């Protein structure tokens, strides 16, 4: 301020800071493959 | 720094009944005839001559000291000398928001140099344009009996003189008016920057 | 050493002994405060750093630590001896022999411990409330303590600034006398006195702005110097003076500025103070400076480095000033070479051994 | 040289765990219980035996401040610096022993003590002496020795007694049925400084012998009590505020409570 | 070292330490304000730039950057050391060795950071409210910090202007005393007092224009100097004087003009201030100037460039003043060549090795 | 340093019946009491004139010396000179709490220097922002007879003057009012710092 | 005192400085010896 220091403003309002949390969840997929299908196919399903 | 009085004396606080006795009691014409309210108008003229030469107050009237900038960093000597209890140190801004303060200063009383003398080195700063304003009650006591009696006699030696002779007519006493005042004048030797 | 045990108990063993309190304030008031005390120490400490040395060990002295060179070290070392009578040198030894770090510990924050036999056991570097307690109960003894001579004290030096501490406060306050006289003084060049018909009378603000405008325009300034200035009835011009004009404590400052230079031992000609010609032509005063207050100081500190640093080595090393190719001693070198060079009776190799040459 | 009263210096600082910390607090992490592993059966499910529940104890790292006003024979800067360092070394000693929670380190006496044998984690264990006024009349020092042997053999490798002066007085006042001073037998011995094979710390902020007071402590305070602190000492050589008095500002910040509730055992002078 | 680690945590690690408050105001009042403080720095900073150096690296020093030459660099460098006790040199290194940029950073806007172990980790260039935070937690250490000797401070220099800060304010205000005395002064060359029949009486504006016109025409000026000036009844001429005429703080300014020259170490003869003859004939005072306040100053900065720039190279380099073909030291060179040249006893090749010649 | 009085003089301790003998009013009249209201009005006006020119007290009424900072490190000379038995140096705090302190302070009686010197080399310290009032009873004696008689005469030479001339009308004795006062004034030659 | 964060800490008590005086009294003996007794005897009376 300019003239507010004389009347008030004995302290200037500091920035009230705030913490925003990133909870950091996990993204997980678990598809179920058969052992027969994993062995019979010419297509490499394990890498597909 | 205007320093107008808030309220004057009531008039009933002044010793008009006693000043009639200092005028002619024990020796005299009789009680005689004196315009009573005239005798009140010479006591107010003799007190206001000794309130100015001594810079004292003598009846404990209420004052209002509204000045713009602080002279020192923290000191602020008050002119009217025998003080007690700052009423308020309200602080008005250039528009008139009148935000009082209630701490940061401690009046240090003294008959010589009454002060404000804030705590530490920070005295309330002034809003730009917004004059600071100090209300205080300065003087000895509420009644006439609470005064130093030598100063009260200087009023009676002076108010009787304004009663005894009207115009400015000519007329060296050991303790006259002037010798009773000089131990209540303010002895200052500063003509400097502080 | 036999009497060492008796003085130790009186002071109190195991407890720090401080000595002079006001040591830190003589630095701010006598070395950062006045130029004479400032120049006198800077003139000596930059002279002892410039003198070469004669012995390995000097490889430590050439590069003591990071950011603090050889010449910068002795300015810090002698600059504590002249200021507070005490020099300190911490040695940090990652390696067992010839420790590769030297640090001038300032003597404001250092305190001695008397110990058992009177010779010190602890030194305390005390910054804030924090101590360190260096230990002297060992063989390498990690701090050399260079004392100036003090006859009355058993643990510190005398610090020539303490001996000149009155003459510093004269020179600080006489110089501040003239400063505050130029800042607090009201001289007028006159006064237009206006009495009036009565003994007292003001003049109206109509008349007062008239009086400024004829004074502002027609009488003040260089260009209006000497207008004839009509004074009507009541007015009068009393010109004021300023009766002590020059020379406010001028000689007592110039005498105290020489007694400060007296205590540190610099001649008045080197520092630049005015005064009567004592020395003649700077071949003397520079030679007197490096013989009465520099080379005795440097041969006393180098004798303490010759013994403290030899405690880290096996063999003891001598370490003295060069007293050769120091160019202030050329008048003592002309005088000694032309004496023996003109002595033609004794042969060629018989004077190479006198002047210090390797004979051929 | 200006003198002062010489106060006690022993402060529990040299036997507790001193940790230089820089943040606002120091978090010690102690598990409260055991693994709980059992001997497995040959035909059983055998799963999830147990897991130690951990607990964070916070050293708040409070600050300590003393503010004297200064108001050439002796030099105040060195002397007041040598007095206020002593007062900061002594005033934290009271907080390390009987400090409470508010703005100061909580001492090990203020941790809700429970009689030993019914000892749980959240408290400190004590052993009773007997009669409420003092040591037991029939057999003195039995309270001392079973205070020693009621602690645990792993912490007694480096453990110490904590008393004040006039409790070590009442300990050395113990005598046999002929009056021969069980501790330091003659009148020519002195302080033997090895009570029960363990050192003694004369810390004056311990209470004395009273109706229920815990005047004797014993422990490995290196595991027990954690002093977390910052090593420096602030020195505001203040040339403002008051022209008349310098009013130096000196502050050290320090915190601490018990990290391990099993290390410290107390002697309650009651039944 | 070990003491330094304790010193840091007292002041506060990781936070800027500023030091001198007024060093931005002593420059305007002591170097742009008075000629004596102006010439004293200009006399030294133009002397250290003129001295050649002895070592590649000097190719950087010859051309540091655009618009800032070799001699202009040391004038900027020493001109910060004499003004604020600290010298700064930023190095920009696109290349790993011998960085091709040098910049004299002004010491008003630079602040140190003590860091962990007391020796600095950060320097902060603060202009406006904007910072840079140079980093010292590496080996090349991109700023050489040249300190003048300061006994009380651990991070800055003493800046001889701070030691002469009283004598600057005397010389600034005594010189401004005479300025404003020549600008605010009303001296009259007289006063025609006109009382009248009463004690007071004005004269009418008819009479007053008669009084001006006989004063304007017939009495003022050089050409009317000394008219006999008839005074009738009532009129009277009181001639005023001017009692302090010359010499308003003339010696206290001239003593303060010598104490400023004393603090920087220049002799009074070189700068041109009046005073008693200390040095004789300028073969000494110029030789004293390049021996007490220039070459000790130049061998201290060059010892820091020899170590900071060697941190960019692999091999360490020495860098010293020439102390040869600097023409103020010719009286120390006549005196040493005529001593050994007249020593006819030792042979021809035995004195080329003494005078510094390549032997034959 | 305010220095007010706790209690005034009783008035009955003033020698109005002897001042009436001084002024030659009259011996055996049946009235005898028309001046009693005014005669002690001039005795209190002449004592208070001589109490200020001499810095003495004369009736040994109780005082209250409320001050904040000590004038010198340990001494603290009191203004009203003839003292005895300083009652209380109660040390008030910044606000409220008033704790009387024995404090190890002494009292050095003197008519010229009535000090309060401390024995522990430092008077009790002062809570910053708080005053240190000192109650003490200072004067020659309780009744009028315990005075030095020449100072008692200087009241009678002066209060007779106020009774005989009312206003400041000008009107040489060997031992007048002034020459009796002067061996009771305070002779000081220090304008220095300490 | 343990200083809180929202406290705005007041100044504490400067320790009182005591100054105790040693009076340094005198102790003297004045023995009276005869001149003839000091001149005749075999013993060193001024030493004894």
């Amino acid at each position: 301020g300019w003239a507010s220091e004389t009347a008030a403003l004995s302290e200037t309002a500091t920035p009230q800071i705030d913490r925003i949390t990133i909870p950091l969840h996990e993204l997980a997929a678990m598809p179920k493959a058969s052992q027969r299908l994993l062995d019979d196919s010419a297509f490499d399903i394990e890498t597909w | 720094m205007m320093l107008n009085e808030v309220t004057a004396v009531p008039g009933t606080a002044l010793p008009v009944a006693e000043f009639r006795d200092h005028l002619r009691l024990g020796t005299g014409f009789a009680d005689l005839g004196a315009e009573d309210a005239a005798l009140l108008s010479y006591l107010r003229a003799a007190i206001a001559a000794i309130e100015g030469r001594t810079a004292k107050a003598l009846i404990s009237r209420g004052f209002r000291l509204a000045l713009t900038a602080w002279r020192w960093g923290d000191m602020q000597t008050l002119p009217i000398a025998p003080v007690a209890t700052v009423t308020a140190l309200r602080l008005v801004d250039a528009a008139g928001v009148e935000t009082p303060v209630a701490a940061g200063w401690r009046l240090v009383p003294d008959m010589a140099r009454p002060r404000i003398e804030a705590l530490g080195a920070m005295l309330p700063m002034i809003p730009t344009g917004g004059r600071v304003e100090i209300d205080f009650t300065a003087g000895f006591g509420a009644s006439w009996s609470a005064l130093p009696v030598d100063l009260a006699q200087a009023v009676f030696l002076l108010a009787a003189q304004y009663y005894e002779l009207r115009h400015d007519g000519a007329a060296a006493m050991p303790f006259g008016v002037m010798a009773l005042i000089e131990r209540w004048r303010t002895v200052r030797v500063l003509g400097g920057r502080p | 050493s036999v009497t060492g045990r008796i003085v130790a108990m009186a002071s109190g063993a195991g407890r720090p002994v401080w000595g002079p309190r006001d040591t830190v304030s003589l630095m701010r008031t006598g070395f950062a405060g006045n130029p004479v005390g400032f120049r006198s120490v800077k003139l000596i400490a930059e002279a002892t750093a410039a003198v070469p040395l004669i012995c390995p060990v000097l490889d430590l002295l050439r590069r003591p630590n990071a950011g603090q060179g050889r010449a910068e070290l002795f300015e810090a070392l002698i600059g504590q001896i002249l200021l507070s009578g005490n020099g300190y040198l911490e040695a940090v030894c990652p390696e067992p022999g010839v420790p590769r770090e030297l640090h001038v510990l300032r003597s404001d924050r250092m305190a001695v411990v008397p110990g058992a036999d009177g010779w010190p056991v602890g030194y305390d570097y005390t910054v804030g409330g924090r101590k360190h307690r260096f230990d002297m109960t060992g063989h390498p003894d990690p701090i050399c303590h260079i004392k100036s001579f003090h006859p009355t004290d058993d643990h510190y030096g005398l610090s020539p600034m303490q001996a000149a501490a009155v003459a510093l406060d004269v020179h600080n306050a006489a110089s501040a006398w003239s400063k505050a006289l130029l800042d607090n003084a009201a001289r007028p060049s006159g006064a237009i006195i206006y009495k009036g018909a009565d003994g007292q009378g003001v003049l109206a603000p109509e008349q007062y702005e008239r009086l400024i405008f004829e004074m502002e325009t027609h009488h003040q300034g260089a260009r209006n110097a000497g207008r004839p200035m009509l004074l009507e009835g009541g007015l009068d011009w009393k010109p004021m003076g300023f009766s002590p004009s020059d020379m406010e404590f001028h000689e007592t400052k110039a005498a105290a500025a020489r007694e400060i230079a007296l205590a540190f031992g610099v001649p008045p000609m080197l520092i630049g103070i005015p005064g009567d010609a004592t020395y003649a032509n700077y071949a003397e005063a520079n030679r007197a400076f490096y013989r009465l207050t520099v080379l005795p100081l440097l041969t006393r500190v180098s004798a303490a480095l010759a013994w403290w640093l030899s405690g880290y080595l096996g063999a003891q090393i001598e370490l003295k000033p060069d007293l050769d190719q120091v160019p202030a001693l050329a008048v003592e070198r002309d005088q000694l070479w032309a004496r023996i060079g003109a002595a033609g009776f004794l042969s060629n190799s018989e004077k190479r051994v006198l002047l210090g040459l390797p004979p051929t | 040289t200006i003198r002062g009263v010489l106060r006690s210096t022993a402060s529990l600082r040299q036997i507790a765990s001193v940790v230089n910390v820089e943040a606002t607090s120091f978090d010690v992490l102690v598990d409260k219980t055991d693994m709980g592993s059992g001997w497995a059966s040959e035909t059983a499910a055998l799963s999830e035996t147990a897991t130690p529940q951990i607990d964070r104890i916070t050293i708040p790292l409070h600050e300590l401040a003393a503010m004297p006003k200064a108001s050439s024979a002796f030099d105040i800067e060195t002397w007041l610096a040598n007095r206020i360092a002593d007062k900061f070394a002594r005033a934290e000693a009271a907080a390390f022993i009987s400090g409470d929670g508010v703005d100061k380190p909580t001492g090990f006496l203020t941790k809700t003590k429970v009689a030993n044998g019914a000892w749980a984690w959240g408290s400190l264990g004590y052993v009773a002496t007997g009669a409420a006024g003092d040591f037991a009349a029939v057999n003195a020092s039995d309270a001392v020795v079973d205070l020693v042997y009621a602690l645990g053999a792993e912490y007694r490798a480096n453990a110490s007694f904590v008393m004040n002066s006039k409790t070590a007085g009442a300990v050395r006042k113990m005598k046999d049925a002929d009056g021969r001073f069980l501790w330091a037998d003659s009148l020519a011995a002195g302080e033997p400084a090895r009570l029960m094979g363990y050192p003694v710390l004369i810390a004056e902020d311990m209470p004395d012998i009273a109706a229920n007071a815990y005047a004797i402590a014993f422990g490995d305070f290196g595991n027990g009590y954690t002093i977390a602190e910052r090593p420096d000492l602030r020195v505001l050589r203040d040339p403002f505020s008051a022209k008349p008095h310098v009013l130096f500002y000196a502050s050290k910040r320090v915190g601490g409570d018990v990290s391990d509730f099993a290390a410290i055992k107390l002697l309650k002078f009651a039944a």
